[PDB]
């Protein structure tokens, strides 16, 4: 038996097993600190209901904090189909204040971004569970929803944001709430008579440490290294059916940056990267007499139907140099997804990366944009000459074309990611660099 | 003869499996006490 | 590990009697047929 | 072994150490698809594992479902029950191991 | 196996093909008269089958297995029944009810 | 190449079986001997010769040593052929061993019988079977000289030639008992046979002529042989039965270092029967036909080897009241135990209990000493004697544990013991070594 | 009469012409170790000489030893030093209608029973020699 | 209870077998041995093969010792089962061993076939008759490979391993006769088959290449082999009468301490007929049925143990007119002699007389040295030969005195002696120690 | 083992002594000495008419 | 574990000492009331120490 493979041996295993350093079969375990992780409920400052501001001020029950999950509780304004991810819709955005100072900022469309990227799998599919309605619900529904947030320390321990060395200086998460919601208190541009208001509950996951590690966190100076979201809204260079659109857009980011994403869409319909079609999920109706190329299946909203988005191809340029030769659309939506992430990025969302691993918390290559004078994104969009209500004219078409709805694609959104250094000492904290 | 021996198809000489006791030696005991009582423990000791 | 022979070759020529016979030590007389008979004396007799 | 019963087995020492551990089983089916669930997890109603005449630990075919429902996942989940169940739409008297 | 260690293996095969080649005469027929039914049994006769092994300590005393130097080593004979036999359970493709 | 593509195959494996060589096969070595030759002489007999007549011989002291004898009988069919078995074996009753006036050892017919059906083998048993049958077809008034050599311990082997010339005072006689009876010669089952004729009997044996300094020192050394003796007593069986498994335990009166116990159940009044009568070939007179009755032997196909025709269903030796091996069923008995200890096969109803390696062989190989066991006994559980015996069918589709109904007529049994002693001889004179 | 069902309780048999071996050698390192014997060669001789058995058709056996049958080695063919090892089979015509039974009797040294092409597993079997090491109450084959 | 208690029973009756122990049976150590290969080498034949032909064969030097010999023939059958008797073994007529251009010894097809009726057995003479006849009912028109192999001194063990390695300047050679006419092969009785194949031949020998050390020592050292001879001479047989009893002395021109005589008596027309034709079923050709004839053996059913076909019905051998040994009867020859020296079957008509208690061996065990003896005379008494072998019932029930009719063809006496000589090799060359 | 006569059904005993049904104190369980003594019982299913 | 075969056990080393020794069987009735008789101890034909 094995003992066969065990003589089967010579000058060429010596490599991989002469002097052997390391074996399988046991695991030392490395001794850790003694902590315990507690869910403590903030207070809701403000008032929470559709399109209002609200705040929370991160209470000092704990030494250290990590995850925040924002709960919501929402009714469904219509039946199964009409919603996409509400809960993440409703978070319009969220913003990180640290003594005063903006450490980050969130946005909707970054939450769906983001998922879009770096989630997958069933992390994905239990992610969706959180904000949205999956088993064919029907109106008056109601659900709580948790929306995790992803600032740099509710990713990971290794960056627990430690309140107990912040004994000056408060955290804060300020909070907008969308104005309105699809499939929710409205239907497209319709209100829905009736909907509710929004419940909503902020959850902030707080480690207590003990003795000795409490003590060096409150005494000890920290260096935490994180990642920061830089986000600007432009105006698309809108595609059209009878030409190529193009775009080039000096980006106004700064700091190492680990990688660019972006998206085009629909500002009408959250999550709407791609155009509407009569192809099965791409419209409400598609695939029947009923079929609307004017508004999206939204429970289907996202597609990997590349047919559909509007990025011919794309390049980056830094103070007049090409950074990479142009490459396709497809090539940021399913390469370097594949390269660098391992998920499935859906149609009309891309990713370029400056980073080996950018979904990961090491560094592993930056773009220093706090170096460079002319960073911008060129963009070319595709011809929008297919009829969109003949799935024929869609499906059979070729790699130069998209929809004639994907012109209602007017917003653009670009994002960037970056490391910065959270510098904490003597109870307050601030970033190094601006 | 003209072909060496390659050294293809070895042995391993004296290879002795893992030791099996027949004896069936009797199981360790353990270390920790039983959790007896958390605050009650060791009696009370009532007084007339 | 079996045990010892309580009884042995002894008990080939036992005594019927109760009366200890008188002991005869078995000491090769004839130098033909040896008789491995053992001798079967009363340990402690009725006296 | 068969239906309801106890059985063991002790661990032969061929080799030096050991690690997985696999049961297998040969069922058949007494219905049609979708009559059948996880049925050879269900069969495995509990394993013990004792260490010299002492408890070590055990499992229960609940905790093999619980187990599965928390700590695998994507294909590593449809993997596993693929070994455990008929999954291709397999009719009354399959036979699979 | 010795101590976990296979040391031999044999077939059914094996047994008929040694025979063949290495019993003989008497030897040989008492052989058959031990693994078969030689006087014209039938249907439903029954009869103890003796088959002998072969392994080298099978074979003479020379060879016997010290079990009393392997206090440590336990030695152990794996078997495999046929799934068939036949005139027995089958015969040739039919199974005998 | 050929066979020194071999010879280079040369490594570590090899050191166990060619280093450092200790012998070679292509060159042998033949051992010096002493002078001698072997000649047959006639004795002469003291006493008249015919059925169930008793008488001697005394080995005059022709040559040195003496090993084999070998009986001759003349006798003439008293009917065709099928209707004798082992005729001059069956005639031969018994034969004493005596040296000195110490009876030495003593064969019986039916021990030549058991003896050949666990110990003689292939063609040496067929050619033993010539010697002492008809067996090609022969019919009545055919005459034939039959052979029966003896089975003593000097017989076996010139190792144990009996020093005659070193037992200068003693005498050696030989005591042959005649058979009152003998199946197809002088008796039909029952029923004499009008006009048999008696045996012509003579006795010969082979004697060793020595060399001039190999004589002289085996007739003035004292000389130790280690001989083998048989023990043996009739009796009657726990009669086995259509109604239930009869059972029997045999206090074994034996003494000595044991090398084997064998044993047979046997119709009495058939020589050779060792199983059942039944109408299945061979089985019975008659077996095959309308006319097969089983109350009758098919005599020159008395022994058999189908076992349904046995009645020993299991069997153990007890020893002091404990168990000497597991109980084991009759048929280990008749084909394992043969199969390990001696190489060749056993008819049905025949049984054998080694506590030897060897016991086929002379040297020593392991021994149940009964001068040290205050209570040896032979444990048998017998068969169900269920089956009706006029039907093949029933027969031959039966199960292990039941037999015919004739089987109830294998009402005797025959336990046999065969030991060690020790032959002593000094001074001219001999006796066995160990009484008991 | 049923060529494709043996007679179960006669399935092996001592006629040669339903044997289907027709000539074998055995090659050592690219050279041959004997020259070509017929399959009979295999079957009756090896054993007379080595055996002095009876080797029923259709079992065949080759001897590197004098007394393969004892316990006394008596010459090996150590395989662990030979880098090539094969063993060359002609098999026999099967063109004998085995329904037919003279065409099997009175047949030639080439040819065997049309029946014979159902016999298509082959079984080879070799018997070697090695040490078992026991001290200090463990033990195992010097020669894994 | 079990193993145990037989160890614990021990007594003074042990002390001969196991008290201060010289063996043990369980650990067998094995002898270390000098490394070699066998190879089976194709030999050519000088002169082509038929019958009747003489050809030769010279042992190449390709190993260095060497044993074993078989001779290949390929036959046909001229005629269906039965016609044919070891046709293979009548082929090979003769073979001459010759050494340096001197005869060491000499075989015959005869002698074949006298051998295997004495010394081989069992298992063995089948597989032997399966390599020298058709034993399966082959029938006219078929073809095999029939196998012969030799039994000289060399030819029987590795022990004897005749070393062409230390006869550097002597060749060896084999030369073989080839049978004018073999039986159901080219011959019907006396009629030619038309058609008829010659036989294919090869001779194979067996070689053994030994390690440098062992080669060495053969290639320069001296050697002396203990070895047999076979003596023979064919002569005219005191052909029985049916009007009295035929009787001969025949003058033994043998020479050499002698193993043993054997003798048949024959029918030269029939190869292997050692007895008279008879129709009882097996001894002669359609034996038992309408067509019978006892002109014509039943070829394939030659041999037989049917003493009453046999001619022999006493012998001695006389030394120097000296009585050997009393007179014995033919059946004692037959029957008794080869139970006690070989252990194997003689059929009738084949008879040996041993002067070694093992001549079936290697080893020396007594032997009669005819070199010491003038007068070596075989002393025969024939049966009357009066039974009409036409009517079974005349001979099935005959007396021991008497055969058939047809027994007076059995005019061919072959009377053979086995001996030991000694070959030695030296410097190269050798031949045997002793001229006669 | 314990007591030597007849218990009815319905009726259990596990002793922890080796003879509960006497005076002796042979071996006993303390119970101020262990933290959650627990009784698990499993039921027949009561299915029968 | 069946009718007429033959099964055993080696007692583990879980205590130090041992005493009671309790066979447990199932057995299903082949017939009414009245016609068995202590079946548990007929079917355990015997047991070595």
């Amino acid at each position: 038996g094995g003992l066969s493979q065990l003589v089967a041996y010579g000058a060429q295993d010596v490599y991989l097993t002469g002097n052997p350093q390391i074996t399988f079969f046991k695991t030392v375990y490395r001794r850790y600190t003694n902590f315990a992780i507690e869910s403590i409920q903030q207070t809701i400052n403000g008032s929470v209901g559709f399109g209002n501001k609200v705040s929370t001020q991160i209470s000092r029950n704990g030494d250290l904090i990590t995850d925040i999950v924002v709960e919501f509780v929402l009714t469904k304004g219509g039946n199964g189909g009409t919603t996409y991810y509400p809960a993440e819709e409703l978070l319009q955005d969220v913003e990180l204040e640290i003594g005063g100072q903006r450490i980050d900022k969130h946005y909707n469309d970054w939450f769906r971004t983001y998922d879009a990227l770096f989630r997958m799998n069933d992390d994905r599919y239990n992610y969706r569970r959180m904000t949205d309605w999956v088993n064919n619900e029907l109106v008056g529904a109601q659900k709580r929803f948790y929306v995790p947030l992803i600032f740099f320390f509710n990713q990971t321990p290794g960056l627990a944001l430690p309140l107990i060395a912040l004994q000056y200086h408060e955290v804060k998460l300020y909070f907008t709430l969308a104005s309105q919601v699809q499939g929710v208190n409205y239907n497209g541009s319709s209100a829905i008579a009736g909907a509710a208001q929004p419940t909503m509950s902020v959850w902030v996951d707080y480690i207590f440490l003990d003795t000795q590690e409490r003590t060096r966190f409150a005494q000890l100076p920290h260096e935490y290294l994180i990642e920061q979201l830089q986000f600007t809204g432009s105006e698309t260079a809108t595609p059209s059916a009878t030409t190529q659109a193009s775009q080039n857009i000096r980006l106004n980011f700064n700091h190492p940056t680990k990688y660019l994403a972006w998206n085009f869409n629909n500002p009408t319909n959250y999550g709407q990267y791609t155009a509407l079609a009569n192809i099965p999920g791409a419209c409400s109706g598609a695939g029947t007499a009923a079929a609307t190329v004017t508004t999206p299946d939204y429970g289907n909203t996202g597609t990997y139907n590349e047919q559909l988005a509007v990025l011919d191809s794309a390049k980056i340029q830094l103070n007049g140099q090409d950074r990479f030769a142009t490459r396709k659309g497809s090539y940021f939506n399913k390469v370097q997804p594949y390269q660098s992430i391992g998920g499935v990025t859906p149609a009309g969302v891309y990713l370029y990366s400056f980073a080996l691993k950018p979904a990961g918390r090491q560094p592993s290559g930056t773009c220093n944009f706090s170096r460079i004078d002319n960073a911008t994104l060129s963009l070319t969009y595709k011809t929008c000459s297919i009829d969109a209500t003949s799935p024929a004219a869609v499906l059979g078409n070729t790699e130069t074309v998209t929809a004639n709805t994907a012109t209602l694609l007017t917003a653009l959104n670009i994002y960037a990611k970056n490391y910065n250094v959270l510098r904490i000492m003597s109870g307050m904290g601030g970033l190094a660099y601006a | 003869q003209p072909r060496g021996y390659a050294g293809l198809r070895p042995y391993e000489k004296n290879y002795e499996g893992i030791a099996e006791a027949d004896v069936s030696a009797l199981q360790a005991r353990y270390l920790d006490q039983t959790r007896g009582r958390p605050r009650t423990g060791d009696g009370d000791t009532e007084p007339i | 590990w079996i045990g010892v022979n309580t009884q042995g070759s002894s008990l080939k020529n036992a005594n019927y009697d109760l009366r200890a016979d008188p002991i005869i030590p078995k000491a090769d007389v004839g130098p033909w047929m040896m008789s491995s008979v053992d001798p079967n004396i009363y340990q402690k007799p009725l006296f």
